[PDB]
């Protein structure tokens, strides 16, 4: 019941505990079917715990590369992403003129809108009685509408809600105080459908088989749309990237700078989990190339991660002879996930898949912030390489 | 303190990375792409196919075109690695046989082209077996172009006991799309080949009873799988799924008179010393990317017990990885500081020329 190999030693967990996860609980089935169907480990960053409903219910497109502001965690703006980002998570309060040109310009350039942000009844007790981020909403007589009040961290910041109908529908309408005075609070919206934009699901890291390692698993950098005509040949092309081809700007919206330093095998993983969420057709929660790949990485807002397996990690012995189950030494919920909460239980984790035949790749930034840097490539050898090397070593003898 | 590099030179694809590393850094087609009215390698000569006539340097795990097989070196070390190959100790791999003369014209391209500080040249099969950990054992190794049955002891192959066999994944692929035209499709050219070569990697099996699967197959449609090739079209295979792996059980499949590879294995665990075949046939590794095929293992496990007397202890070590075995025992070996003794030095070369690979 003990994991040991070489210098890992993995206890089994004593008294697992229920973390909250803002993936909503079908999406965690979708991607456990996805990792065993496409025999991968797919690992994704966190989402706020607030953002489950909005998320879940469909409505909204998320967050793509050419959208860096980041979304909110608090508040009524929780789970859509604040033009003004002194209302968004902490990472972007901490470097706020950045975030705030990262939000204008996405709106100036036209890939999104400055739009107003509604609120049903749903999400207003949503908020007030399950998250409690938002205070009892108190009628507000001098204006008439509905005060309520937020915590970012240290300070309190009161928003007024306004009773509207808009498209025939009942909503509250959120204002908050800009400058002493009134007025309706913005959220970064959708080019196309106008509608508030939520957070993506971004792909932290994707371990494939060393069987199946290939070309394919070489990261490339964007190119632009003459670049990559030159590079490839139209002939071998799949219909997809015909019409990509064919099209400048279906090209730009689904390759080249918009996913990022990516492989092949991430391009083709990423449709295959858009297109097993029915998240197509503008609506897409994975959109670019995973952090491992990402020269901005930020290691501290990689966890809680949700992490996705192959069945057969579940089995008895499933991570090797005596090695006993994934279950045993990490927490795994309901759907199948395994829950990450920092780097150095990712870092066991890496080391568990690595020996199972499961490819690692390294980000360096990952390293950024940590004690002793775990992600390095002689840090991560496979158990097998180093025992086989301590094998062969002793009895040619070297 | 400098990293020695390892190169394994395939028939398909080239293999290259750090000693010291568990993995090849890269991994690409062993092709050599010239306009067709200046030169590409690897993965930009496949992708830019359609405007390129493309050669294969390796032939049947031989180096056949030097030129072109120049043109692969030099985008290894300054396009793939990204190193200086004149500060790095490089390590080559080598079909079993061999030619002296390759190995002393591979020899003379190192120093004197690269002007590599050292080198060492080792058997495929060998750097397999040291990659699962041993030193004795015999080891059936199919790649892209050749298969091999190595047996080897405490380190070293038996040279007369080494089998060689043509057929490899590549003739595998050439059938799979002669038995696709029995079902009324039609794979031809270049690109449909590869086509072909997916629908194997991803659909082939070795069937434990082979006529008994016939017997299944056509009575029934359970074994059957679609494909979707990349214009959408959805195709179905039936026992074609194992027919095509089957050839290397029964190479008269493809016009060959030779014997199975289960039946090389025995033979050349035969030639071998009565006192060590105990130890052989416990110690059959397979590697190479056509020893792939679900269901190899248990049909190799049974074919050779068929063979063998009754009381001899049969295992097949077919680890996950195999397909980079050959790479991974190069690492071990070149990373072994206790080592840095059977490596050929660039002063050594300058005195004695070529011959001193031998
Ligand atoms: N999953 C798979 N199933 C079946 N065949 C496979 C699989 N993966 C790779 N192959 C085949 O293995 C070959 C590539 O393997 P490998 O790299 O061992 O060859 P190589 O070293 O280039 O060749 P050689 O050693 O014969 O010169 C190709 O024929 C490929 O189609
Ligand atoms: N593979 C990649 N290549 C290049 N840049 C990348 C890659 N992956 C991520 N990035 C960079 O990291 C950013 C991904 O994070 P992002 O989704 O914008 O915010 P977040 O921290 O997840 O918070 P929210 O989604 O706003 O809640 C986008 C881009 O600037
Ligand atoms: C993905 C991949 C696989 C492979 O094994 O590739 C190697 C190298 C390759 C070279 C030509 C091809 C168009 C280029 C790249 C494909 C590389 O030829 C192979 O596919 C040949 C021809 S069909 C076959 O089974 N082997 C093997
Ligand atoms: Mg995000
Ligand atoms: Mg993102
Ligand atoms: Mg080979």
């Amino acid at each position: 019941k003990t994991y040991q190999s070489r210098d890992l030693v993995l206890e089994p967990i004593q008294h697992p505990k229920s973390i909250e996860l803002g993936m909503p609980e079908v999406d965690q089935s979708v991607l456990a079917e996805v990792a065993e169907r496409e025999n991968v480990i797919i690992g994704v960053r966190p989402v706020d715990e607030k953002s489950k409903s909005l998320i879940a219910s469909k409505m909204y497109s998320s967050k793509g590369l050419f959208v860096k502001a980041k979304s909110s965690d608090w508040g009524p703006m929780s789970g859509f992403i604040p033009v003004d980002q002194s209302f968004a998570k902490a990472s972007a309060r901490r470097d706020l003129e950045k975030f705030n040109e990262y939000a204008e310009q996405s709106i100036l350039s036209g890939n999104a809108v400055s739009a107003n942000l509604y609120l049903n009844q749903v999400r207003i007790e949503e908020l007030v009685s399950k998250y409690e981020s938002l205070t009892p909403l108190e009628l507000d007589v001098d204006s008439g509408m509905y005060k309520t009040t937020a915590t970012n961290g240290d300070q309190t910041i009161p928003f007024f809600l306004n009773k509207v109908t808009v498209d025939d529908k009942e909503l509250w309408q959120v204002h908050y105080l800009r400058e002493g005075e009134l007025a309706p609070f913005k959220v970064i919206g959708d080019p196309v459908s106008k509608q508030p934009m939520t957070a993506d699901y971004d792909l932290l890291t994707v371990m494939y088989t060393y069987g199946d390692l290939g070309p394919q698993d070489k990261v490339k950098q964007p190119l632009t749309w003459e670049q990559w005509k030159e590079s490839v040949t139209y002939e071998d092309l799949s219909p997809k990237y015909k019409a990509r081809y064919d099209n400048q700007a279906l090209y730009e919206k689904q390759d080249g700078a918009s996913l990022g330093m990516v492989s092949d095998r991430l391009k083709e993983l990423k449709d295959v989990i858009n297109t097993s969420l029915g998240r197509t057709d503008g609506l897409e929660m994975v959109h670019h190339g995973a952090d491992d790949a990402n020269p901005y990485a930020v290691m501290a807002d990689n966890f809680p991660a949700t992490f996705f397996v192959p069945k057969h990690f579940f089995d008895d012995d499933g991570l090797g002879e005596g090695k006993g189950s994934i279950q045993t030494y990490f927490n795994v919920n309901e759907q199948g996930a395994v829950v990450i909460q920092n780097p150095q239980e990712f870092s066991n984790f890496q080391q568990v898949a690595i020996n199972a035949s499961y490819r690692a790749s390294l980000n360096d930034k990952w390293n950024s912030g940590l004690d002793s840097p775990l992600f390095t490539t002689k840090r991560k050898l496979s158990h097998d390489y180093l025992d086989a090397r301590d094998e062969v070593a002793k009895k040619l003898g070297l | 303190e400098t990293t020695a590099l390892v190169c394994d030179n395939g028939s398909g694809l080239v293999k290259a990375g750090f000693a010291g590393d568990d993995a090849p850094r890269a991994v690409f087609p062993s092709i050599v792409g010239r306009p067709r009215h200046d030169s590409y390698v690897g993965d930009e000569a496949q992708s830019k196919r359609g405007i390129l006539t493309l050669k294969y340097p390796i032939e049947h795990g031989i180096i056949t075109n030097w030129d072109d097989m120049e043109k692969i070196w030099h985008h290894t070390f300054y396009n793939e690695l990204r190193v200086a190959p004149e500060e790095h100790p490089t390590l080559l791999t080598e079909a079993p046989l061999n030619p002296k003369a390759n190995r002393e014209k591979m020899t003379q391209i190192m120093f004197e082209t690269f002007n590599v500080p050292a080198m060492y040249v080792a058997i495929q099969a060998v750097l397999s077996l040291y990659a699962s950990g041993r030193t004795t054992g015999i080891v059936l190794d199919s790649g892209d172009g050749v298969t091999h049955n190595v047996p080897i002891y405490e380190g070293y192959a038996l040279p007369h006991a080494i089998m060689r066999l043509d057929l490899a994944g590549r003739d595998l692929t050439d059938y799979l799309m002669k038995i696709l035209t029995e079902r009324g499709y039609s794979f031809v050219t270049t690109a449909e080949r590869e086509i072909v070569r997916d629908i194997k990697e991803k659909l082939c099996y070795v069937a434990l009873d082979f006529e008994n699967e016939m017997a299944t197959a056509a009575s029934s449609s359970s074994l059957e799988k679609s494909y979707e090739l990349p214009d959408g079209q959805v195709i179905t295979i039936g026992n074609e799924r194992f027919r095509c792996p089957e050839t290397l059980f029964q190479p008269s499949f493809i016009g060959m008179e030779s014997a199975g590879i289960h039946e090389t294995t025995y033979n050349s665990i035969m030639k071998c010393d009565i006192d060590i075949r105990k130890d052989l046939y416990a110690n059959n590794v397979m590697s190479g990317g056509t020893t792939m095929y679900p269901g190899i293992a248990d049909r190799m496990q049974k074919e050779i017990t068929a063979l063998a007397p009754s009381t001899m202890k049969i295992k097949i070590i077919a680890p996950p990885e195999r397909k980079y075995s050959v790479w991974i025992g190069g690492s071990i070996l070149a990373s072994l500081s206790t080592f840095q003794q059977m490596w050929i030095t660039k002063q050594e070369y300058d005195e004695a020329g070529p011959s001193i690979v031998h």
